[PDB]
């Protein structure tokens, strides 16, 4: 707060201050001297007062501002990455057995979970030990619902290759057991 | 004295898994098992059974060198 | 949180200019801020402005508002200046010592490395500024690798042959040996290397140390690292000792090592020693006879490139037994009959780049020409060892200075053991050469080992000089004199026996033509240490402080072991040359 | 969705020695102590939610006997006599913590701070009239 | 707060005021010896009042960054500390059970599989030499986890079988060194 137009008022008032002081003429005139700086220092207050808290509601305006800015920027960025992905995941629709389907319905509604029973051409089957193996993916080929489904891969828990000869009774407590075995749908 | 002995236990699982041994889904269930063993077991006897049990599992590796780490 | 490199101090603040970031106390880094341009301080977190789109990074204009840094506008009403009463306002602030002087440390940490004078300094700095130093050069080194441009394979030619196409906006790095490039193939969404290359001039020659089908879309780049920081002084402090200690000296030894064995104790006599090999003087032989003299010694044999490293497997498969070495390998071809991997065996053979943690009775870094501090910083982290024996030449060919443009680098400024051998002297120097005749050994012992190198062969009378300007022409990186091709043509043909040599020359393109024309063997002079060879024809092809250095001149003119043809452009090494002058035809 | 069917576990949690040991030199956890260690962090194996669904899986389907259920309906109705409430704008919500997990298909992208202030209320109005159709 | 000026403006005006008081002089003149006094303080109370507010803020700030440098740094070092901590508490605990398996370990003998507790499960444990085998095997016996193992099985390091007698002290440098041996709990 040094170049506010009454900084010039206290060069004034405070120089012919001392001035007359140093002088020591008299109270009689020392009087308008003591009272012109007197309110002059007021003056001081008034317009100082009327600046100096006007930098810290700028301050914050901006603060706030600009990090609305940033929230409107990050919006774009979420609107784009939902309809990239949106875009990226329906391109794995496999456009052709599922327009058969909908085609057979009576209004065009079906139930969603027939959807990947019956339009899905990967299936994969978790299986917690040999026994239940055994009942459902036995063979190098097998079935279910109402299909024939032929097996190409086979890992365990660790996510590691084990061929179909190494799942034996006697082998069996030598392998994680949460196996995964991923089969097509065979046609 | 069981105390102590639900302690190291705690702090052996813990630097076994921070050794990847969780990398072997069968190895860390087993030692998960003995770990939940220990903490719930009443009696001292079979408490330091397990211990030594699920040590093994610990000294089996080559990832700790325990002759530098024993120095007295 | 780490330690002053100027007061040992313990301090938290790091220069956020620097590109090593050292750790300097409140008044250390008040002296480096205010002297230099470096106005970056980073601490447990960096002494940046906090205010949200601020860009304020100068401590000197911030301060410590709330819990947080702001400059003069975004301040707080109640703060105060981080950089303040001589000092910034850091952590252990009471603990501090201050430097009276820390123009070293600016200079180091300003310097771009292309002066003589940065590493001159360097050498002659404290030693936690000679580490200091040594990350900074190495960090700058392996930045500079960077700023070349990618070159990828457009066509291929044939095979051996290829065409690169260069990266716009960016230069090409210079295609000699010193340059070893990478393979990258191209993948669906990642990258994967096809081993190492290094490129000639054709279209480029390509030599890759496996054979591939490469095709079209493979790049090469100069594969970079990380440098790591260095705690380790280059040099342990030397201790002397009146009986040796931690070694039990064999009481049979052979004639083949008694020329050593004295000087062998020697070894025993001191914490660290230090030799001086001349060519042929049996430098390898003096390192394994340190083992056969001590055979109860565990012993650390290592080298900053593989060769040297090979070599003294070498020499071990002759003298040691296979079973007590191993060589370690980290996961380029090389020594593969010790067995691989094994760090407790009795003798272990190692890079310095690949050093593991552990002791050892007796430590041998064989070549000391080549290293650096930053080499001998991590062979003293990575070794405990009783005593160290460092082999090698300082008027041999030191470490190549891609940055250096400005000044020659002299022997005493290569590191710290060839500063301690150029001016207190070796403790041990093998004063015997078995490999050059008398004329070469004559003028390599006038030239830079103070007339101390005798020659064990008689005047072969095969060693010729000549003097003979020629034309010198300019390639991108090298240089070519085609009329001294020109005389040695002439020479040849007057002399078919000298078609046995082999061409030796310090330029890649020179060694290219040679090779075009003559059709001798062509080896660059810092490739050719560490060989022998019974002829050498040796063209100068210049007269350029590269090809008069005093060292790779001494090394080009070791590789004889009857002959040598030189024919010299510059008059004084010409002079200097103890050989038979030859006419120009 | 994927495919590979990802396992979680458990960690051990960790032990403060230092208090431990305070506590034993103060005469705690010795023998025949009615204070005894029966709080502890155990451990799972590669399988423990799907060891949890089947928790799921003891729930039938259930008639209740419908007039004594009308019946119990309005008599509770009476113990939230004293209490009210009604729909809000958008501008009178209040949530506790904005650094909050959103879920399966948003998750991948932020925290619902994120989506609470990207949308305007005027959406948030929007999505709620929606939702009542 | 005594090492600023404002402390000697105060000290003068006191020293005025306790001369007025000592001296009963007039009642105006004191009070210029309390019209530029009660003041003094005016520009002594805030001087001594933002600075000793930066005093204890720096403070705070200084510590709460001391703390999260032990945080950052105290997660840095956890796979050794934690290591340290457990064998420090494995050596407390002193039970010989652990102990033989650990000095087992230190100097050649570690199990390639868990220690079953059943008394019919089965174990090997490698012997490195002759030495530790000494120690350890004493006959059919196999003294290890404080427990008795029958040995059925011993085979060297290239998967030769070798029978129990064939091992003594001066035929043992005839062997892959690294044996496993086969045992079963008694
Ligand atoms: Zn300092
Ligand atoms: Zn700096
Ligand atoms: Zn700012």
């Amino acid at each position: 707060f040094s170049s506010l137009p009454s900084y010039a008022a206290f060069a004034t008032a405070q120089e012919a201050y001392e001035q007359a002081v140093a002088n020591g003429d008299s109270e009689v005139v020392l009087k308008k001297l003591k009272k012109s700086l007197n309110v002059a220092k007021s003056e001081f207050d008034r317009d100082a007062a009327m600046q100096r808290k006007l930098e810290k509601m700028a301050d914050q305006a901006m603060t706030q501002m600009y990090k609305q800015a940033r929230s409107e920027d990050k919006r774009a960025k979420v609107t784009s990455a939902m309809q990239t992905m949106l875009f990226t995941m329906l391109r794995k629709l496999d456009n052709d057995a599922l327009n058969n389907i909908i085609n057979n319905a009576r209004d065009g509604c079906v139930p969603l979970n027939i959807i990947p029973l019956t339009t899905a051409a990967k299936l994969m089957v978790v299986i917690p030990d040999y026994n239940t193996y055994k009942n459902t993916c036995d063979g190098t080929t097998f079935t279910y619902a109402s299909a024939l489904w032929e097996i190409q891969q086979v890992v365990d828990a660790d996510s590691k290759i084990v061929q179909l000869s190494e799942i034996s009774m006697d082998n069996s407590p030598n392998l994680a057991w949460p196996l995964i075995v991923t089969a097509l749908r065979a046609n | 004295k069981m105390s102590d002995v639900k302690c190291t236990s705690v702090v052996l699982l813990s630097v076994l898994q921070q050794l990847r041994v969780e990398s072997s889904s069968k190895l860390w269930a087993q030692c998960v098992q003995l770990h939940n063993d220990i903490l719930l077991a009443k009696d001292t006897t079979e408490a330091f059974e397990k211990m030594v049990s699920l040590l093994s599992v610990l000294l089996s590796m080559q990832g700790a060198v325990d002759i530098n780490k024993l120095c007295e | 949180v780490g330690a002053c490199v100027l007061c040992n101090s313990q301090t938290s603040l790091r220069c956020g200019a620097c590109i090593r970031r050292p750790f300097l106390c409140c008044k250390c880094c008040y002296d480096h801020v205010i002297s230099t341009s470096h106005k970056l301080v980073l601490s447990v977190n960096p002494y940046v402005c906090n205010a949200p789109g601020c860009d304020v990074t100068d401590v000197t204009q911030l301060y410590l508002g709330g819990m947080s840094y702001y400059c003069k506008s975004h301040k707080p009403p109640i703060s105060f200046p981080l950089c303040a009463n001589g000092q910034v306002f850091g952590l252990y602030k009471n603990t501090c010592v201050g430097s009276d002087n820390v123009t070293d440390f600016n200079a180091i940490a300003t310097c771009d490395w292309t002066n003589a004078g940065d590493y001159i300094l360097a050498n002659t700095c404290t030693e936690r500024l000679k580490l200091f130093a040594a990350e900074t050069l190495k960090a700058t080194e392996e930045t500079f690798k960077l700023s070349y441009g990618i070159a990828t394979v457009r066509e291929v030619l044939s095979d051996r042959e290829l065409h690169l196409s260069w990266e716009v906006g960016k230069p090409r790095p210079p295609l000699n040996r010193n340059y070893v490039f990478t393979g990258y193939r191209v993948t669906k969404n990642s990258k994967v290397q096809i081993g190492e290359y290094t490129f000639e001039k054709g279209a480029v020659v390509y030599r890759g140390t496996t054979t591939y089908k490469l095709n079209v879309g493979d790049y090469f780049v100069l594969t970079s690292h990380t440098v790591m920081p260095l705690s380790a002084p280059t040099l342990v402090p030397q201790e002397h000792y009146v009986r040796i200690t931690g070694l039990y000296p064999t009481l049979n030894i052979s004639d083949e090592f008694s020329s050593n064995v004295a000087n062998y104790q020697k070894v025993g006599m001191q914490k660290y020693s230090t030799l001086q090999g001349p060519p042929g003087t049996g430098k390898s032989h003096f390192a394994i006879g340190l083992a056969l003299y001590y055979p109860s010694a565990r012993i650390v044999y290592t080298a900053c490139s593989h060769a040297a490293v090979d070599a003294l497997c070498e020499k071990a498969l002759k003298y040691l037994p296979i079973d007590k070495c191993s060589r370690i390998i980290p996961a380029v071809e090389c020594f593969d009959k010790f067995k691989v991997n094994s760090t407790l065996e009795q003798y272990v053979f190692c890079t310095v780049n690949a050093l593991p943690e552990t002791t050892a009775d007796i430590v041998v870094f064989d070549e000391i020409s080549m290293a650096t501090n930053y080499d001998l910083s991590v062979v003293n982290a990575r070794l405990r060892a009783k005593h160290y024996v460092y082999i090698g030449d300082p008027a041999q060919l030191p470490a190549p200075r891609t940055l250096l443009t400005k000044g020659t680098l002299e022997p005493e400024y290569f590191n710290s053991v060839c500063r301690l051998m150029k001016t207190i002297g070796p403790d041990m120097f093998l004063g015997t050469c078995r490999r050059c005749p008398a004329e070469i050994v004559d003028t390599v012992s006038a030239l830079v080992y103070d007339n101390k190198l005798k020659a064990h062969k008689d005047k072969s009378a095969q060693c010729f000089k000549m003097f003979y300007k020629g034309v010198i022409t300019h390639d991108v990186s090298s240089a070519i004199n085609r009329p001294q091709i020109g005389v040695v043509r002439e020479f040849l043909t007057r002399n078919p026996a000298w078609r046995k040599a082999v061409f030796i020359s310090p330029y890649n393109s020179q060694n290219a033509v040679a090779s075009k024309i003559l059709g001798l063997p062509t080896q660059t002079v810092d490739s050719s240490q560490g060989s022998e060879y019974d002829y050498v024809i040796f063209t100068q092809t210049t007269e350029t402080a590269h090809s008069c250095n005093v060292n790779r001149f001494n090394v080009a003119i070791t590789r004889a072991k009857v002959g040598i043809l030189c024919i010299m452009s510059d008059r004084d090494l010409y002079d200097k040359l103890q050989f038979t002058s030859l006419e120009i035809p | 969705l994927t495919n590979n069917v990802a396992f979680q576990t458990v960690k051990p949690g960790n032990f403060n020695k230092d208090f431990y040991d305070f506590a034993v030199s103060k005469g705690f956890f010795k023998e025949g102590s009615s204070v005894e260690l029966k709080h502890f962090f155990f451990a799972q194996d590669g399988n423990a939610a799907i060891s949890d669904y089947d928790y799921y899986r003891y729930n039938l389907p259930t008639m209740c006997d419908i007039r004594q259920l009308l019946f119990v309906v309005e008599v509770v109705d009476k113990y939230f006599d004293c209490y009210d409430g009604g729909c809000i704008n958008a501008n009178q919500v209040i949530v506790n913590n904005l650094d909050k997990s959103a879920g399966f298909p948003f998750n991948k992208w932020g925290k619902a701070r994120l989506y609470y202030d990207s949308m305007s209320y005027e959406d948030q109005d929007a999505l709620f009239a929606y939702t009542k159709r």
